[PDB]
């Protein structure tokens, strides 16, 4: 990155953070023109720049050399014995669209002495999607109810040239849609999971005006303000859960791995509140709740797809996403 | 064997160095002295004299009237063979007689080098003042135009004093600071520092050169900083650093010649480094540079058997000078 956890910054330096500055300053690399830092030199702005994603794919490939160095998972590594994913379906069509969102610009302008504010807003078009629900039918033949981790990914079927991808060529392209822990009772049952409840996403932030109104209303009148209804600001926006897709529709693989929740949460508390964004943003003030490597079970090479196909607790199905312009 | 006689002996040995000696006593010694005749005059009982005499008798030494470079490995080895003999002499008559004998047998550039470092590094040399090399070998300090006027003055048998101008033209901004690197005394400072602190020194020659590797850093740091102060004085920016993968912006025409060997070569402006046959590939320089920086950023130098030598300590800079020179 590097962080202050680095055991040897004198030798390994700070590749990623220095790269942000190297890239950000390429419009004036010698300071001759006195230009200010580039968009890459703030986390507020870095993703606006196309080169952000070229830099971060470069960095991602460094990590991938390490993750690719481990032996592929075996059947015995992956099997959650007695747990079979019988079916994966979605209740509701997968549909994206653009809608409009407003935020205040008042703090950007200069207010005089004794000059009344006027409302000044920006309106942006933003991606969004319709609500849907996963229906994951699972057969538990273990003999007792068991905690399971449900890991949900969206994977490309073909590339932009129309070439069908192998699982090994898909896995590093898959995007995480959800991760959750749920007790699966003995027998056959359908788990339902709302798109709204994804542990990858958080809702749009409340506006500054709304926070002022709610705080002021609570303070005025001796009313206990409680905002325990809102989430953290870390997390993919809920509205961006799905890729845009195409008006003609595109098909993707919806990949579901159901894994041993006891093993995954050992040393923690599996059936406890982990907040709404633990997949990539963790749990405020607590240990990370999932012991598996990030990306499990897609983070190692899969040279032989037969291994995955032979594991009853892994299943993928084809889903279609349609963009409404 | 007194200082007056030793100084006179050195004066005579260095006089008209491109011709056979004109002093009857030195001619007699060169004719009749046997470097192997009485090994009791050496601290090594003649070992070094045997090595040099064998090379001489096998016709393996560089001819007289030929360019000499201390950076040429074999020519340096030959000069150091004579240094080794002089350095083993217990008394002055050994030093003088061997110098006179090999003056008439060995290349003049090798001989002058060996005699200077022999005087400097032998206690027998104490109290001797070496003549300035710009009067012993003026070609190495005097542009070709002035030497030609000297050659003309000699061809015509007429005395004269001839003005030396700096190299280049007024269109060449680098000429503004030619008075620094072309100063004959600055050149003597530089050659003499390396004669005092030679990279070929081994303590088997008799003593240790204290802190040599750190003094190597320091003397060149001061040359660099002093040159930049002249640039600043002449409305020039500081020098850039060289890099093996970038052009050397500033070329150079010395307008100087060897006494034997021809004109010194010129370098055009704005050239990329090319591999030099028999020396190194440009890529080898980059690798060597990388390895040195690896030691610096590790905080240790790696020994031949792989064990670490800590440089996070006051002698680290000295060890770096040892490995960098
Ligand atoms: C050489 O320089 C001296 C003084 O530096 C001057 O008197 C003389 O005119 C110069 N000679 C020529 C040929 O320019
Ligand atoms: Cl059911
Ligand atoms: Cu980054
Ligand atoms: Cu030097
Ligand atoms: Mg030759
Ligand atoms: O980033
Ligand atoms: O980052």
């Amino acid at each position: 990155e590097s962080s202050m956890y680095s055991p040897n910054a004198q030798y390994y330096g700070s590749l990623h953070n220095t790269a942000h500055v190297m890239l950000g300053r390429q419009g004036d690399p010698h300071g001759k023109f006195n230009l200010p830092p580039g968009v890459m030199e703030h986390f507020e702005t870095a993703t606006r720049d196309p080169s952000f994603f070229r830099l971060h794919k470069y960095m991602d490939n460094i990590f991938k050399k390490h993750t690719d160095s481990f032996p592929p998972y075996t059947h015995d590594d992956l099997e959650f014995a007695g747990m079979a994913v019988d079916g994966v379906a979605i209740d509701g069509e997968l549909i994206t669209f653009f809608d409009e969102f407003q935020y205040s610009l008042i703090n950007a302008v200069d207010s005089g002495e004794s000059i009344e504010d006027v409302e000044i807003n920006a309106r942006v078009h933003r991606l969004n999607h319709k609500e849907f629900t996963y229906k994951i039918t699972v057969s538990n033949s273990i003999g007792s109810d068991h905690l399971a981790t449900f890991r949900i990914f969206l994977c490309p079927i073909e590339d932009n040239n129309g070439i069908t991808l192998t699982l090994d060529k898909e896995r590093w392209l898959c995007i995480e849609l959800d991760k959750f822990f749920q007790k699966v009772p003995s027998g056959t049952h359908t788990i339902h999971r709302s798109s709204k409840d994804s542990s990858v996403t958080v809702p749009d932030m409340p506006s500054f005006h709304s926070l002022k109104e709610q705080a002021d209303n609570a303070v005025n009148g001796g009313s206990d303000l409680d905002l325990s209804a809102y989430e953290r600001s870390c997390g993919i926006p809920e509205r961006m859960l799905l890729p845009k897709s195409k008006p003609e529709g595109m098909e993707f693989n919806l990949f579901v791995a159901v894994t041993d929740g006891d093993k995954d949460t050992e040393g923690h508390n599996g059936d406890h509140d982990h907040g709404g964004t633990h997949a990539q943003c963790g749990v405020h003030g607590e240990a990370y709740p999932d012991n598996r490597p990030l990306g499990y079970p897609l983070e190692r090479r899969i040279p032989d797809e037969r291994v995955f196909d032979g594991v009853p607790n892994i299943k993928h199905v084809v889903v279609k996403i349609v963009h409404h312009p | 064997s007194s200082t007056a006689h030793k100084q006179q002996n050195i004066n005579h040995l260095l006089d008209k160095i491109y011709e056979d000696t004109k002093y009857p006593d030195l001619q007699e010694i060169a004719k009749n002295f046997n470097p192997l005749g009485d090994t009791s005059m050496y601290n090594d009982q003649g070992a070094a004299a045997e090595v040099l005499m064998k090379e001489l008798n096998d016709h393996r030494l560089l001819e007289q009237h030929h360019w000499y470079s201390l950076f040429n490995a074999r020519q340096r080895e030959e000069a150091l063979m004579l240094f080794a003999v002089l350095n083993q002499c217990k008394v002055w008559h050994c030093f003088r007689n061997n110098a006179a004998y090999f003056r008439e047998q060995m290349n003049e550039g090798e001989f002058v080098y060996a005699l200077y470092v022999g005087v400097i590094h032998s206690k027998l040399g104490d109290g001797i003042v070496l003549p300035p090399l710009y009067e012993i070998t003026p070609h190495m300090f005097t542009n070709s135009e002035v030497i030609d006027k000297a050659y003309s003055a000699k061809m015509t048998q007429k005395a004269g004093t001839f003005n030396v101008s700096f190299t280049g033209t007024k269109k060449n901004k680098e000429q503004r600071v030619a008075y620094f690197g072309e100063d004959i005394g600055m050149n003597i400072h530089h050659v003499t520092w390396h004669m005092d602190f030679p990279f070929w020194w081994q303590d088997s020659y008799g003593n240790h050169l204290d802190r040599k590797g750190e003094l190597f850093f320091w003397v060149h740091h001061q040359l660099t900083a002093r040159f930049d102060f002249e640039r600043l004085s002449n409305w020039l920016d500081p020098v850039d650093e060289l890099h093996w993968d970038r052009i050397i912006r500033e070329g150079f025409a010395p307008l100087t010649s060897y006494k034997y060997g021809g004109e010194f070569p010129v370098r055009p402006d704005n050239i990329h480094f090319e591999d030099v046959d028999g020396v190194a590939h440009v890529h080898d320089m980059e690798i060597t540079e990388n390895r040195i920086y690896e030691a610096i950023d590790h905080g240790y130098i790696t020994a031949t058997d792989g064990h670490t030598i800590d440089i996070r300590q006051p002698k680290g800079i000295e060890l770096l000078g040892d490995i960098i020179e």
